[PDB]
């Protein structure tokens, strides 16, 4: 069975407890409890020991192990391996490394696969327990419970923190309880019965270990799916029995979508894939042994040959004659029914038709179509320039007839074919075109009809079929409708062989074109009768041979035509009319990488096929002649699901790194005051053209409507709810003129977005009516969240995304490739080629990986982009983002959540350096500014260099007035704000350090973003900086600065020696340095009040909410009067209940049995089935 | 007994037949900037000074 | 001299720097102002970058990249030259790259 | 109203761009190919036209 989840009994989870605990606080009445008193309440005990000084909470240091590249030991999640520089090497330190490592915890978080199995849980004995610790338990806890602020309700020894988390117990805003629970989803059993059981693990964890099980449970698998992905891949016609079809299993079910749009995806930037799926299907022919190569040679001579009239015939057949070599026959064979991912054409044979023996190359031609057709078709171009030469060399008149009707045509006209008469050739470049090939067409001519006779002898033999087999077992087709050309048949008379007469025909009735052609030459003569005796030859070889391929080799073709990775429908199912309809990837912002293309050979040699295999296979080899092997579907079952899981993994990197720098979501609309008392809201919404082109463009136009109207010649203020009504999203598109005044108000009373094309004045376009609703009521920019959709499979991610694309520097190309390669490698995935095609002779090509938002829509002979009309491409194929689309999706949302839960934007910027002569008790205390000081705002150019009474002293200009100023001291007060600290040198900077201690002036840095980390008292300062190097030190570089908590930190001694002088402190935060603590400073003061600064844990989390309706994590509620307030979408972390399992599961026991049963003679496996 | 070969298989090599450029990879101009220093008078960041480094360390 | 701008420790030319170079007409730029794709391939080609040189010498070079990308010819025309000097009638294959 | 090109003027400009040619492109290596031959000598037609 599959394995697509990772069952993990006692779970780990994102948020832990990191407390810096003191020594130097101890109590005197030690609190000794009854055992159990003590289990379910123990392990929570030894973590807020009596005496600690602060208690935070960030990112697990184990999660996001050193493994995934997670590096936590400042407390942000820096990464090394992503937005790496370019060319040149990384700084020792940079901040950049935490809007990458923010971004990969972000990874981490949405690629998660775990279920919560029920292991050690021991009910405990009300005999046994605090009255307290009994009814929060509800009837079995978990064994290996975790620490919960809340949990110790009566053991702490510390008097305040009893009275507050009491107080917030016992109001019914959140009740708190550990241990099993009656979830509705109670009582299932998948194979064994799921429980709830409410865990101390954070809630994001809890929503992923949640949704994790939901899919795996939601998603329905038969033991049916699996017998129904065997008969694909096993020979038609034979039977499988066994298990109950319809014994779930238990695995993510195959998704048939996600792989599809992901084959697709591969396909267009990875390289190898085709590669990849031939060597799947050409192991599958080597393993079938169905075709092989035998030392002697018995083709074309016909007995006799070795004479010289002779000799020339035999020279022209010898040239083209492939040495049959075992793995290019099977190639030959496998390009057969595999996809093509660049469309390849003949090695060409320059050969002239000067002589009979140029009957032999178009005789291979007619062989090549007859064995493969779809095959022959691809190249069909290339063929026709060949067969053009031999027409004319050969039946001038006609041929003359033929080029001048035309040698080429488009049949469009919703049918019939016009032929455009000019004579060119083929090329390739336009196999894609709507061009087709005259001389395969084959609409009868007038004069030339003797060119269309043997026109007509080209024309594949089987029928196609469509595939049932694959449709039944959910395998990914882009087609819509696959179908297959099969070439042979299969023989139905006691002796007559369909496939062998028509070649009997093809080798006899268009012989009469070496008994009837004029040579002019003793000997051509003879070489004609030569070419007559071989052709008779050769149609003898043809029937044994005949026999064997139209039994078992249109077998093989049948069964392999529907394996899970032949997935596209190549099928020249007839010459005449057929272009491989085509598939692109564009989007929005300007990217079109086509999934199908021309270009010339590439390495691995699968892009030119030699069209002299045909001989091989028609002379040294052998069959089973009428034993027989059947191969397993195991084989290749297996072997291809291995590859669509690889190809997830290239894939997900390269979808997840374009997906974040992609908005995603994101429309950043802005709104402007029609004057009046204003609010930030009101308004009237523009968005630049662009943001909704991509955005609202394509979800708006897969719900198919029409284009949200354009906006004047003159108003309409009704015909917006007309065009709204119609266009269901609201957004009003605009244009020329002034905006009526009546239907201004409908548009700002109705909340339509507008988009504009730039705004460089929203003003100009609208005609104010009074309410300066211009630039005097200053719009306002915010985010817009596509929420006025309204969607389900449209509409994926979060507003969470924006805020990630707005944290990382712009990136390049390379820079794009560099981060997502980073990410390949951290992942275990090597991705050698992706994105670039490499070829042999232009050497490797390097294309951009930025697709942002791709989607699969055709592309039509232009290459030009059409729209998801529907009826003619697959649904699978109308919208996604390129995610598993359905549990990578979900869990990222819970990971974007996580990103930007603010207990985690922990590498703050701007700090602030005033000297004070004062001390604080704690950290964040960004002192303020005084009354008089001035804001003179850091220029570079007040701080020149006079001569102040004999030397040349620095000197600084205020700006309020004109002052000099050529030395630090009674200067002028100035809240001076440095921004681009870049320029500026020492003096300068050893100026403002010294004008910040003796004059007393509170300069202030902006652009170094450091990390802090609030250090308790007993000890010291461990890392210490200095001003002399916190200007002169560089740009992006965020370098660590810890703050000293000094709460807990008693009282000097009655009886001591004085001071004299203490030291304040230069540097502030200035911002908040405490984003993650829960509690602060547990030790009572006095005996029985809080000691002024301590902090309880914020009664978010210590509730233990309910299951949702539906789904996921809920508060309490609230009020005692009402619902819930859902975890995730609320802003705040807490400690809620997984849904777990019992077994072991995957010990099932016996695993699928399949005793499968052969077709047994197969000349009767019936191919034929449409 | 030739060989199946499902590419090209070249024979001959057409050298570039006409001579012009040479590719130097790093152009250098006609005109240059020539400093005279005052030696009276006279003797900050990676990514900076990778950039503006030769122009401040030239004129100074 | 641009790149001189908010780095130099002279006022006066700073300024003059500053709001010599900030005006409608002149402006600086140092990097890649061009970038221009193959058709049939889609990998970047020609890309023009903005240098710190004179232009005399920008001026030529460009005279001589502008004969190649202006000149529309590939090596497959020294296929043709080459079958001047085959027999009469020697086909020549290849790899087309334009 | 347009650029004003650097030549047609008297002074000297020390940053302008110059277009580049990539990795990606080469000139002046040799080609492949691939050249068939003419087979019989007899058979080659010289003649018109």
């Amino acid at each position: 069975l599959s394995d697509d989840f990772k069952q993990i009994s006692d779970p780990k989870g994102y948020l832990t407890y990191s407390v810096k605990y003191e020594d130097q606080f101890t109590k005197k009445d030690k609190l000794r409890a009854s055992e159990a008193d003590d289990r379910i309440v123990g392990p929570t005990v030894n973590l807020f020991k009596y005496g600690a000084a602060v208690v935070n909470i960030d990112l697990n240091r184990d999660f996001f192990d050193t493994a995934t590249g997670i590096d936590l030991t400042k407390g942000i999640p820096l990464v090394q391996d992503l937005l790496v520089p370019i060319g040149v090497t990384a700084g020792a330190e940079q901040s950049a490394e935490y809007v990458s490592g923010l971004l990969m915890v972000l990874f981490k978080v949405m690629t998660d696969n775990r279920l919560v199995i029920v292991g050690e849980t021991t009910t405990p004995m009300s005999n046994t327990l605090s009255t307290v610790v009994n009814n929060v338990l509800r009837t079995t806890y978990h064994n290996n419970v975790g620490v919960n602020p809340a949990l110790l309700r009566d053991f702490t020894q510390v008097n305040w923190l009893n009275r507050d988390i009491t107080n917030m117990l016992q109001q019914a805003g959140t009740k708190y309880g550990l241990g099993l629970t009656e979830t509705r989803l109670d009582y299932v059993r998948l194979v064994k019965t799921i429980v709830g059981h409410a865990l101390n693990i954070d809630h994001f964890a809890a929503s992923v270990l949640n949704i994790n099980l939901r899919a795996l449970m939601e998603a329905n698998v038969t033991a049916d799916d699996r017998i129904k992905a065997l008969q694909a891949h096993s020979m038609i016609s034979t039977q499988f029995h066994g298990p109950n079809q319809g014994a779930l299993r238990p695995e993510l079910a195959f998704d048939h979508d996600h792989i599809i749009r992901c084959l697709m995806l591969a396909a267009a930037n990875y390289p190898r894939l085709e590669g990849i799926i031939v060597q799947i299907n050409t192991g599958y022919v080597a393993s079938a042994n169905v075709i092989r190569p035998v030392s002697e040679k018995r083709y074309f001579p016909e007995n006799l040959e070795q004479n010289q009239s002779a000799a020339r015939l035999v020279s022209a057949v010898k040239a083209r004659a492939s040495e049959a070599d075992i793995s290019s026959i099977h190639l030959a064979i496998a390009r057969e029914v595999s996809p093509m991912f660049n469309v390849h054409e003949l090695k060409k044979i320059a050969e002239s038709f000067e002589d009979p023996s140029s009957i032999v190359v178009v005789l291979e031609f007619i062989l090549f179509a007859l064995f493969f057709p779809t095959e022959f078709n691809r190249i069909k171009g290339d063929i026709q320039n060949v067969l053009l030469l031999f027409f004319s060399r050969w039946y001038p008149v006609e041929y003359g007839i033929f080029i001048q009707r035309g040698a080429t045509y488009t049949i469009n006209a919703a049918g019939e074919f016009e032929f455009s008469g000019r004579n060119e050739k083929w090329d390739q470049s336009l196999y894609l075109s709507e061009h087709f090939p005259a001389l395969f067409s084959d609409v009868p001519l007038a004069g030339a009809n003797t060119i269309i006779a043997i026109m007509r002898l080209f024309t594949p033999q089987g029928f196609l079929r469509t595939d049932d087999l694959a449709i039944a077992a959910n395998f990914p087709r882009a087609s819509r409708n696959p179908q297959t050309y099969i070439p042979y048949t299969n023989q139905r008379g006691t002796v007559t062989n369909e496939f062998a007469s028509r070649f009997r025909t093809i080798v006899a009735t268009l012989a009469n074109v070496v008994n009837e052609r004029a040579v002019q030459d003793d000997m051509q003569k003879a070489t004609r009768s030569c070419t007559k005796q071989w052709l008779r030859h050769l149609e003898t070889q043809f029937d044994n041979i005949a026999v064997a391929h139209t039994d078992h080799l249109s077998v093989v073709y049948a069964t392999m035509s529907n394996f899970m990775l032949n997935f596209t429908n190549n099928f020249s199912g007839n010459h005449a009319t057929f272009k491989p309809d085509q598939y692109v990837i564009t989007s929005p912002e300007g990217s079109y990488k086509p999934i199908i293309e021309r270009q010339g050979e590439t390495v691995d040699g699968l892009t030119i096929i030699d069209t002299s295999i045909v001989w091989p296979i028609l002379c040294q080899c052998t069959y089973p002649l009428v034993e027989i092997v059947y191969p397993d579907p195991s084989t290749t079952l297996s072997q291809s699901l291995s590859v669509a899981q690889v190809l997830s993994k290239l894939t997900l990197p390269d979808a997840f790194i374009n997906m974040i720098l992609s908005g995603g979501d994101s429309v950043v609309m802005r709104t402007y005051q029609t004057e009046a008392d204003d609010d930030l809201d009101e308004g009237i919404r523009m968005t630049t053209y662009d943001q909704y082109l991509s955005h609202i463009r394509e979800r708006l136009h897969i719900t198919n409507v029409p284009d949200p109207i354009y906006i004047t010649g003159a108003s309409t203020p009704d015909q917006i709810a007309a065009s709204v009504q119609a266009t269901h999203v609201a957004v009003v598109l605009y244009q020329s003129g002034v905006i009526n005044g009546s239907a201004s108000t409908y548009l700002r009373e109705n909340e339509v977005l507008v988009v504009m094309p730039d705004y460089y004045d929203v003003v100009s376009r609208f005609a104010n009516a009074n309410l300066q609703m211009n630039n005097n009521r200053y719009h306002e920019s915010v985010l817009e969240i596509a929420d006025i959709f309204d969607q389900a499979d449209f509409i994926q991610t979060s507003d969470a995304v924006r805020q990630l694309r707005a944290l990382m520097p712009t990136l390049s190309t390379s820079q794009i490739r560099h981060a997502i390669e980073r990410i390949a490698q951290i992942t275990d995935v090597d991705s050698t080629d992706y994105g670039k095609l490499t070829l042999r002779f232009l050497g490797t090509l390097t294309r951009s990986l930025k697709m942002q938002n791709a989607q699969i829509r055709r592309i039509r002979p232009d290459g030009t982009v059409l729209r998801y009309d529907d009826q003619i491409d697959i649904e699978a194929f109308r919208w996604s983002r390129y995610f598993l689309d359905e549990l990578r999706l979900r869990r990222l949302s819970v990971g974007l959540r996580l990103i930007t839960n603010p207990r985690i934007a922990r590498r703050f910027d701007g700090v602030r350096i005033m000297y004070l002569t004062d001390d604080d008790p704690d950290p964040d205390f960004v002192p303020d500014v005084p009354e008089g000081y001035v804001a003179v705002q850091y220029a570079h150019r007040l701080f020149s260099s006079s001569l102040a009474n004999k030397r040349n002293r620095v000197t600084y200009t205020h700006p309020p007035t004109g002052m000099a100023y050529p030395s630090p001291t009674g200067r002028p007060h100035v809240h001076m704000t440095i921004n681009e600290r870049a320029g500026m040198s020492k003096l300068v900077a050893d100026n403002i350090i010294a004008s910040v201690i003796k004059s007393n002036w509170v300069v202030d840095i902006h652009d170094i973003e450091y990390t802090a980390e609030v250090m308790t008292p007993s000890e010291g300062y461990t890392q210490h900086v200095d001003a002399e190097s916190i200007m002169t030190a560089p740009k992006g570089k965020l370098f660590h600065l810890q703050f000293m908590d000094g709460l807990l930190r008693p009282e000097p001694s009655a009886f001591d020696p004085p001071a004299s002088g203490e030291d304040m402190r230069l540097i502030y935060p200035l911002q908040p340095i405490s984003v993650a603590r829960s509690m602060r400073a547990i030790v009572n003061h006095n005996e029985v009040d809080r000691p002024r600064g301590a902090v309880a844990p914020s009664s978010y989390e210590m509730d233990t909410g309910t299951l949702s309706r539906n789904g996921d994590l809920l508060y309490s509620p609230v009020a005692n009067g009402q619902v819930g307030i859902p975890k995730l979408e609320v802003d705040h972390i807490s400690f809620s209940n997984v849904v777990s399992m019992m077994t072991a599961n995957i010990r099932t026991g016996d695993d699928m049995a399949v005793e499968r049963v052969n077709p047994d003679d197969v000349r009767a496996i019936n191919i034929r089935n449409a | 007994t030739k060989v199946i070969f499902n590419g090209l298989d070249v024979n001959t090599e057409v050298q570039p037949l006409s001579d012009d450029f040479k590719q130097i990879s790093d152009p250098k101009g006609y005109l240059t900037y020539s400093v005279k220093y005052e030696d009276q008078f006279t003797k900050a960041s990676e990514a900076d000074d990778r950039i503006v480094g030769p122009t401040v360390n030239l004129f100074k």
